[PDB]
């Protein structure tokens, strides 16, 4: 039972709605949400992984889908990245978006950096003080500098078809 | 303070400061905790500190005073006797 | 200026293999004593090998009989530390030297393990005056 | 505003500003709902009761025709009659 | 079209060409009762056309300058299509909460699925196999 | 501040903004110690209360812990009930 | 152990958070920390 | 004087400037220190020197006279004979 | 002034603020020679006595050693002897 | 006026504002052209208009009447019989 | 106005500002035409005395030579004859 | 010098190289008795030099920059001579009422041509010739 609220927040961040035709996987998605939950404050990594279609991301959408994991745990709102495949140019576009994504105000300079670090920085701190309580979602990611790249200090879960990924990181990982 | 409450304020705003008497209302916004005391003082020496001024200044600072605003100075009015000026406030709010 | 020798403790360093393999520290292996006395603690060592181990539980030997063959290009772990190995590092360090010095180091390899070797016999090998060998050293 | 009601105003804006005081006419403003709080204290805030007279003046031009009429209607209300007749012309 | 009361959906409409199809989506809205009970948000039309990716971009930007009357948002407009769909979603969000975007045409699903911002669109076209990227329920 | 505190301050600025009156607060964070001179200067001299309460608010997010704390006292001591209410939640 | 508020400084400060897999060198840190 | 007993002194301001007999306090006032010699014949000569002018005056002063005051002020208004006022007033600050 | 002077003036200034009469203690420190009569208008101006007694402590912080005994003396002379105490401290 | 009157009428402020007696001044001040008739009328209606208040803005004000403005203001207060006073401040001036 | 007038005005406003009150010397000009209301109202919003007179003499020195002597002759009017006799030189 | 009390007017110095020229300029106005009573607008010297055409623009410029020490005026700086002529004369006229300026050389007429605000304006040169293009009396 989705809460209408939930669905606001869900909005806000942009996750996809659920396929008109799914089937809940309640132990799976109570897994990952009991999990998801024990990072209760303090950077964490979370990664999924399965051979290629397997539920991956439905998942993810699916464990945020419920209100009481989400609303009594994370006071910050949930913001989705796709991530994708990407050359170091393509990534560094995704980095801005989500920089003008995350300052809705815009009262941090409109201009955007040209450099990846920058952009880490502008996360971090927008995390740090915008949003702490936020967590962030990935879809995909096939390199580590990538999350290299998104490595804010900040809760971050990254969902993927390789496990190897998040070795590059640093903090707590399930 | 909702909109509807401080849009009723602004609508209003001739009727109240044409007819707002502050003298004995001091004592009862420090009472009922409507204003702190330092608010009080800076409602009383509002402009010339003209009935007028004071009144107006008083309504303007009562947006900022929470959602029991309205409601709060509307037993203070009563307690000073400013019934028509209450029950118009009270129909108003009322119409609801 | 602190100056950190790379040494660390061998009682640490089970502490440390402990917690890499998550057992109560004799419950630890007869294997594992021996490998740290390898890694002569430096803790990259340990941890390169520690997190190395966490997939293979079962080829504990395979690593000490490695780290005994003395070549390092068998270890190697993705890590927060920037370098997939032990001899991933020591290669960054040599490239800065000037030209000239360059060379000299290589001179600088015969040297045993374990010998503080008096400065005079640099001096012989190179060639070159005392008051100045000191210094390249330095 | 309608062109008429506008150029009524810029007309006398200068002789409004040399003689209106705010406080009243925004009270009514307020009151009508063609004037906000925000405006107001733009208004009040002003060094000099012209500059007050202009800012309000400055407002309205750029207002729909039923605030030419709340202003016109407050003019009269409180006592502006030479000038509620001198923009009687407008709308 | 009353029927997605909430939450994001779209509506096909479609036919052999010339068969009234725009002008039942403008006849439709036409209406009072529908429109202003259900839809407290103001109604958008865009006319997509037909669009290589480069023509497809400049009806964002311009859809961004229509819908941001205020300008309070940056007046720099993004380069990026993605970036587009964010002031989109956004603005949908929040500036204008119960909108309802018409579209006229489409004849490709990567056209939709620039403009799926999660808040209810509907376009009328041609072919019906555009809306199969989308996500949502469709009618 | 802590990310809870300073996202707390985020999540209601503006009904902060909307209604609080500066002055007295920067009294109190004065007082407090939490707040100088110029800063309570740099707020004061903005054009608006909204923008004084604005202005206020951005600064407090740039420090600490205690500052929170002083901001929230001094909301309740001043009368702001259920602003202060909604801040309970940051620390 | 860390106070809550350490972590706010530091995480705004932006040094990485130690490895998971650590063992404290109590003597060299005591050093450093008191020069 | 702590915000209790300033707040109290406001929020009974009308009883207290409606009741107050100042005549026969003048000198208890005098002889208890609660007021120095010149701010009592300030106090005297408030206003339209009325006896409400004077009680209002007395009342705004208090604050100013430390911790004490109130309790001061009511042992002046015990040894005036105003048992009924003084009751009120300790009354309240007793229902702590 | 002293720092432990200026430093007890501070943690007191609010039950001052919040007690005395300026006047009075005016007239004895422009006796003394430590406060001058534009100052005494600043602060004689304000709308509030909180905020008289708040401007004449404002200024008495800036002022030397001297104006805090000036002061001290001022509010024993009128009465204030708790508050007179409190400051006992600082000189 | 110079520096060393405008510090010896505040030095003595007290001893002035709590000693002067205005009343039979009016007419000297003005007999003398020490202040201007509306000046006069200002200092009157200073403040609460209480002997003290009219004191306090006449000693501020003497500030603004001029190098003679002392000397002038001791003649006043003689002709007034406001000897200690006077004598007090020639003592003063002359201790120079 | 002249050279030596307003020279004269600068060689002594400051002696003129720490003295004089302006309300009853802008009665004078007012009507002698060298003064607006509005000139009035800026000096009279001045918030010390000082700065009124500051301002009037601010004023005065960019006017015509006749308001050099309107001036003068209402602070002789008014009893500031030493202030009148200091400018007796400007013309 | 005290002669143009009012209204516009030019002044020219001259002498065979090395007679003490600039020095005198600035000694006559080193004075406070003719400066102060005289000269309510403060002094502002120039030292034009000798100068190609695009040379002679940038001093204009400069002088532009010097002149409006508040900022009110745009920030953007004129490309064209003329518009730098405005902004002199405006500020001359506002800005600075009273204010006298004095050249340094000056070798050629369309100088002062660039100059000739219609505000005081008092050249020291070697050429006598060069002041025969302006307008005003002339000393
Ligand atoms: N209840 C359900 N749970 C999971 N998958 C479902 C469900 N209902 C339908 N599906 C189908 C439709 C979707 O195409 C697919 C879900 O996609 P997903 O599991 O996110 O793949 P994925 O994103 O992991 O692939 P990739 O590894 O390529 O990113 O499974
Ligand atoms: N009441 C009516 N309903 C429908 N069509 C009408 C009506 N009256 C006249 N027409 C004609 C005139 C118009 O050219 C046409 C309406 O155009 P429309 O139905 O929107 O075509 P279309 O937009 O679907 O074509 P396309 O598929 O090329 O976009 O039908
Ligand atoms: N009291 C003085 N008066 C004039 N010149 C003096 C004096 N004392 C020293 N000098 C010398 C030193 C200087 O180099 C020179 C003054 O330069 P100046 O008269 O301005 O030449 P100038 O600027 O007219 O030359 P040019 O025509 O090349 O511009 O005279
Ligand atoms: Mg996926
Ligand atoms: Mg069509
Ligand atoms: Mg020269």
């Amino acid at each position: 039972g989705i809460t209408s609220y939930v669905r606001t927040v869900l909005c806000e961040g942009g996750v996809p709605q659920r396929p008109v035709v799914f089937v809940t996987r309640k132990k799976l998605v109570n897994a990952i949400q009991q999990k998801l939950s024990k990072l209760k404050g303090e950077p964490g990594w979370v990664t999924i992984h399965g051979m290629a279609g397997c539920g991956k991301s439905v998942l993810a959408a699916e464990a945020v889908r419920d209100h009481s994991l989400l609303e009594g745990c994370f006071p910050g709102g949930v913001h989705w990245v796709s991530v994708g495949k990407q050359d170091k140019s393509g990534l560094l576009m995704k980095l801005q978006n989500l920089c003008t994504r995350l300052d809705q105000d815009e009262s941090f300079s409109q201009r955007l950096p040209l450099n990846i670090e920058e952009a880490k920085d502008r996360l971090r701190i927008l995390m740090l003080r915008k949003h702490p309580r936020s967590l962030l979602i990935l879809d995909d990611v096939w390199d580590s500098w990538v999350l290299k790249a998104f490595d804010s200090q900040c809760q971050i879960l990254l969902t993927t078809r390789d496990k190897s990924v998040t070795d590059s990181v640093m903090g707590p990982k399930y | 303070m909702d909109e509807a409450d401080r849009r009723l304020l602004r609508r209003c705003r001739l009727r109240l400061v044409e007819e707002l008497q502050v003298d004995q209302l001091w004592d009862v916004l420090l009472s009922r905790e409507l204003f702190r005391p330092h608010m009080i003082e800076d409602i009383q020496r509002a402009g010339s500190g003209s009935r007028r001024d004071q009144a107006r200044q008083l309504i303007i600072d009562l947006e900022t005073r929470g959602s029991q605003a309205l409601p709060l100075f509307i037993s203070c009015l009563e307690d000073t006797g400013q019934d028509m000026l209450a029950s118009f406030l009270r129909t108003n709010r009322q119409a609801a | 200026v602190v100056p950190v020798e790379s040494s660390l403790g061998k009682e640490k360093g089970l502490e440390i293999l402990s917690l890499f393999v998550n057992m109560k520290k004799a419950d630890l292996p007869e294997q594992a004593h021996s490998i740290i006395k390898e890694c002569k603690g430096s803790p990259l060592v340990v941890s390169l090998i520690g997190a190395l181990l966490r997939d293979f539980p079962n080829r504990w030997e395979y690593y000490l009989k490695q780290l005994q063959n003395k070549q390092f290009k068998r270890i190697r772990k993705s890590s927060s530390y920037d370098y997939e190995a032990l001899d991933e590092a020591m290669s960054i360090s040599v490239e800065m030297l000037r030209e000239d010095i360059k060379d000299y180091y290589t001179d600088l390899s015969i040297l045993q393990k374990d010998v503080k070797v008096p400065t005079k016999v640099l001096c012989i090998l190179w060639d070159m005056e005392t008051e100045e060998v000191e210094d390249i050293l330095q | 505003m309608d062109a008429k009601a506008r150029n009524c105003l810029l007309q006398h804006r200068e002789a409004l500003e040399k003689d209106i005081k705010t406080s009243y006419i925004m009270d009514h403003m307020i009151s009508d709902g063609f004037l906000t709080i925000s405006e107001e204290e733009k208004v009040r805030n002003e060094p000099t009761q012209q500059q007050r007279a202009a800012m309000l003046i400055k407002m309205i031009l750029k207002k729909d025709n039923d605030s030419y009429v709340s202003f016109y209607n407050a003019l009269l209300h409180e006592g502006y009659k030479d000038l509620a007749a001198l923009l009687h012309d407008g709308i």
